[PDB]
């Protein structure tokens, strides 16, 4: 079973031949959220008399925009190799 | 257009059932329609009813056919009480609150052929759709 | 002393008796004057002040919003539309004999004798639907004069008693039900035009109308249903238009009959499909029936 | 260039495909052009 | 004008009950369309009731049935008051809201044949409905 | 560089003098041509593309909203609408010489030289009420011809100062006060139609419109009342119209008279009953009468 | 059975093939019936039932909104409202040798062979605008004759495909990017006439509309920007109307280009200043081109 | 109308490339305004491409210029296939969204001169803009 305690972040810039350049791996703190939701449209006959009929149906229509949140420290470091000032999350 | 082949049917239960059809060429080269009858000497009629569409559904009649009149080019085709009657046990229970006395009973198809082969083509399917019963408390 | 329509009270009079429509829901009236201007440029003197005069009272429009009610009192706006009655049946007679609508009175009634008098009146229409909620009777009327005044005719036994319980309507053809219903609405009319009077012998007087004559009557209905149709092939439930149609509609308390009718029919695509129907009677139609019938 | 087609019928036999139909069926379930007076008169 | 088979009936307890017809051919050929009493020579009819549709359900009653006027298209239809009481005795309980004296109490049909021609017969179900009773409290 | 109403400025232009307006509340404005377009089918050729030609500048409408201002320099609306002036009280003359509105000139200013100017134009109403909210005027003016310009001449003494404080309406007649007032609304109007120049001698050149005449004044008032009255037998507070009442109208700061004046009444049945007086001068009445006074 | 919009379908019949328009966003339909009516009063008999008949259908409209589909095959209305087509590449002929415009068919469709068809119809208005939103194809169709049908054609390999992805507008001259666009809207138009043709010969029989004939063309477009201009004394972004402006309009999948155009300006002073232009094609002026390209 | 002084370039890679230009003066003091061909003697233009506006940007290559019908008011401007090469290696990789065959190059201007009178000389800067290379897989 997926515990988030185990979960790991990876950003890129590319779908496919991800390198240390453009993909990142990121920190967080545990308060991370993400997800997709759906909308869904319900119709029903409105009836009058005597006898009316009863039923519903409905459909599933379309999907919100996929939304994510997530929080890190501040960590500002000298790049090894270069000397310069980064953040490890210097891509966002 | 299209050729509106699919028609459905009613079958009053306990009551002999006909239905005649009438071939035409028709001229539309004046105001009253130069429609003529079709020969339909050397052609026969086929069909049958079975309670669903399926490789080995139930059969629950055969049309009655016969020409009536080859140059007035009108066939005919009927069931008889017997045959209505066995349909009348085997149609469906439900019942609709503002009609009653319908039920559905199955699907139908009409074939039609010439007696004597053209072979490149030897039948052509008329027309289909199905069968309603109305339920009934006389004989 | 201010005054409140939440206190307000009206009385109808007529034939020398008196009506309280006690359970009134609604009512809407203004009053208002004519007059006339003129500014009378000229080269003399390009004058700025106009010349202007007070003649007449307008005719008012009067409209009420009335409940059902148990004692069926509100019969009586038919019977003064110009149905024949008899007993609680009203029939419209194919031919009339009236020129002249039937003139009653109206007092409009508050606390402080602070009232409100109504002298000559007609009914113009009658309208109601029996879409889904409790039935409210519309009325529109006109009326030729007013006055302020300080007292009424008391009106204590004619009162407009208890509503009736809700029922759901029925529609039915021969005693064919007809499904999925979704609204009836009726109107009945009664047109009219004022004879306009005013002559040269009025100058310098206040003037009002005083008599009108009937021009037309009419009586309709729409009806909205759900398209529905019995099997595919199907012709009774066509959107061609029927006609000698025979149509009965009720409620438990209500019915109306139409002997004949010629029914034009439209049909929208609206997310479920719907169809309405749009009725009249035909010219050899025989009188179209209205019953009443009260609660236990 | 243009090409038009139609169904092969049994009847028709073969000729040139044409732009409308050509055959009409009629159906019903009685005749109203024979009355039993008449066709009473006809066998009496 | 719209194909209406189907009437209801309403019977009265304790009373004999009984129902005339005419039938007229109407044309509309020509305007206003023509009126015509159908000969009625030849003709026959039957009818039953029974409480429900179901193929076993029992019958209540049968229609007395007889010509009136051939040349004019009438016939007529009856029920006894021996008949009535069969039908008050099994009929509902439940009452109708619309109008509490009646009770709802079966299917009726007045399937009607033809003989003329040929010394061959056909049938065809003319009018069809429900049955009420309504009750009557003088005896 | 973009531009914004939030510090736009408007400036009037008369006289060879010029009026900061600092105190808007609100304007709105449009600007158009005019064009004629033929399509010209033709059995040689069924052309489908449109022939035409742009000709002339609409008369904009302009609209303002501004707040009564301590220095009282809005006075200035009335002087150009054509009120006689006699410090700061204004009076109608009761005929008038003029025949030609008063022209004036108006700069719409704002940052980066990006000003527009309107070169003839004229009042065509002032409007106002004070109904139990900080009294807004509102002001009517059409202008015959524009163009867009780097600079306006500057104003800077004449400019708007601070609102004035609010204060409750009064209406009274030789001083009776009336009972029970909801509202008074105030309109006054210089008809106007502009004279058609447009020759064929303006061929090929674009066009504006340059003159117009005068066709008429109004002055006018409305007021809201609840209806009262003092005694059920009373006759002075009842509906009929009065006419030759002496009126007058005012806040702390704003007078108004009619030294005679004809009253048309409507009633309205409202949940309280409410009454509309609608005030006109009469021909032989004298020079109605405004007065402004500051507040200390 | 009921039925249902969400489940509708909708068929194009042209040509003998048929176009299944899978990517409806909407739809509107009325139908109707025309009736004749009058009610005789006569001093013999004041018949208060009137006499009336049922004599033709009532042309329909039809509106429909779609969204852009990559497969193009939306394309075919433009050729159907009369454009010439060379590939994607649609033209305006300057003059056209139609009389009658482009005649089609139409299904509706639904479960339970519960359809309609339309007969005879034409193509009134194609119209769509860039406006910061997905763009959405209105269309304005008429049809002369409806009825209801228990089938309908097949059509599976002519489908609208999937949607193509958004992206943002362009406007330009000669290369000249414009700046601070906010809108950009478009309307193509083919004006025509019913020829009435109702006769004796129709006594007693329904009557239809059969034939019309082409009254007019149209293409015309709206541009709605900020105001802006470069320098306060410059020429180029002035208020006049400019001639003979060579117009080119994209998204990144549709290009529509006026070779020469006349520009009316308007401006309007809401708190951004904002310009519309109104934009139409000179006599002068070449095929006005359209273009359409998929995405990958 | 607009005074337009501004176009942009398409040159394509592995291709030599030419423009034409035709000079007509227009009177609309009359109307249809008249369209005069210019006569185009003792002109002459140059014009240069660089990578940037900067003052220090690095030529990428100069126009050929020429004279084509002095009485007419024609001339044209070219450049070599080598030239073409040249601004295709210098020219950026990034591509453009509204046609992915073109990518941006620099800068041009194509500065025109008059020494007709007095044998004294004058010059304006007559037409402007950026230029692109669309890229070709034929070779």
């Amino acid at each position: 079973l997926q515990l988030l305690r185990n979960t790991r972040i990876f950003v890129s810039t590319v779908k496919t031949g991800h390198d240390t350049t453009n993909t990142q791996e990121i920190l967080v703190q545990d308060d991370i959220s993400w997800g997709q939701d759906s909308n869904s449209t319900d119709i029903t006959v409105n009836e009058a008399g005597p006898r009316p009929t009863r039923g519903s149906k409905r459909f599933n229509d379309s999907l919100n925009a996929a939304e994510w949140s997530f929080s890190t420290y501040i960590l500002p470091y000298e790049d090894t190799t270069t000397g310069k000032q980064i953040v490890p999350d210097y891509m966002l | 257009s299209t050729e509106n082949r699919v028609i459905d049917i009613v079958v009053d239960e306990k009551v002999p059932y006909g239905l005649i059809m009438q071939f035409m060429d028709v001229d539309d080269s004046v105001y009253p329609p130069s429609e003529i009858p079709v020969n339909l000497t050397g052609y026969s009629l086929r069909g049958t009813i079975k309670s669903s569409l399926d490789e080995n559904a139930e059969t629950l009649a055969s049309f009655t056919t016969s020409i009536i009149d080859a140059a007035q080019g009108a066939a005919a085709i009927s069931l008889s009480v017997a045959d209505v009657t066995n349909i009348g046990e085997k149609a469906s229970k439900e019942r609709d609150k503002y009609n009653p006395r319908q039920r559905f009973a199955g699907y139908y198809d009409i074939l039609m052929t010439r007696d004597v082969i053209g072979s490149e083509v030897s039948s052509f399917r008329i027309m289909e759709g199905k069968v309603y019963i109305s339920d009934g408390v006389t004989q | 002393y201010y005054s409140l329509m939440r206190e307000s009270k009206v009385i109808v009079e007529y034939d020398g008796r008196a009506f309280h429509f006690d359970a009134l829901s609604n009512y809407d009236v203004q009053t208002s004057y004519e007059e006339f201007k003129t500014l009378r440029r000229t080269i003399h003197r390009r004058t700025n002040y106009a010349d202007s005069v007070i003649n007449a009272q307008t005719p008012s429009s009067i409209s009420l919003a009335i409940n059902f009610s148990n004692t069926l009192t509100e019969a009586n706006f038919f019977e003064w539309l110009g149905f024949d009655r008899k007993g609680n049946t009203f029939l419209l007679p194919l031919y009339s004999n009236n020129i002249e609508p039937i003139m009653f009175n109206i007092y409009i009634v508050n606390k402080d004798n602070n009232c409100v008098y109504f002298e000559n009146c007609y009914v113009s229409t009658v309208d109601f639907s029996l879409d889904k909620n409790i039935p409210i009777l519309n009325v529109g009327i006109e009326s030729g004069k007013f006055s302020e005044v300080s007292t009424y005719r008391e009106a204590a036994s004619i009162i407009q008693g208890e509503a009736m319980s809700y029922s759901p309507v029925i529609v039915s053809t021969n005693g064919n039900i007809l499904p999925g219903l979704i609204s009836a609405s009726l109107s009945f009319q009664q047109q009219c035009s004022w004879r306009e009077d005013k002559s040269v012998f009025d100058i310098n007087k206040i003037y009002n109308n005083k008599r009108a004559y009937v021009n037309e009557m009419n009586a309709s209905a729409t009806i909205s249903l759900y398209y529905l149709k019995r099997f595919a092939g199907d012709m009774v439930y066509n959107i061609e238009p029927e006609t000698d149609v025979p149509l009965n509609i009720r409620n438990n308390n209500i019915s109306i009959d139409f002997p004949l009718a010629r029914i034009s029919k439209r049909l929208n695509f609206s997310d479920v499909y719907k169809v309405e129907w749009d009725i009249i009677p035909t010219a050899s139609s025989d009188p179209v029936r209205i019953d009443f019938f009260g609660e236990i | 260039k243009i090409i038009v087609q139609q169904i092969l019928n049994i009847d028709d036999t073969t000729t040139t495909a044409s732009k409308y139909p050509k055959y009409t069926v009629v159906l019903g379930n009685s005749i109203s052009s024979i009355t039993a007076g008449e066709l009473t008169a006809a066998v009496e």
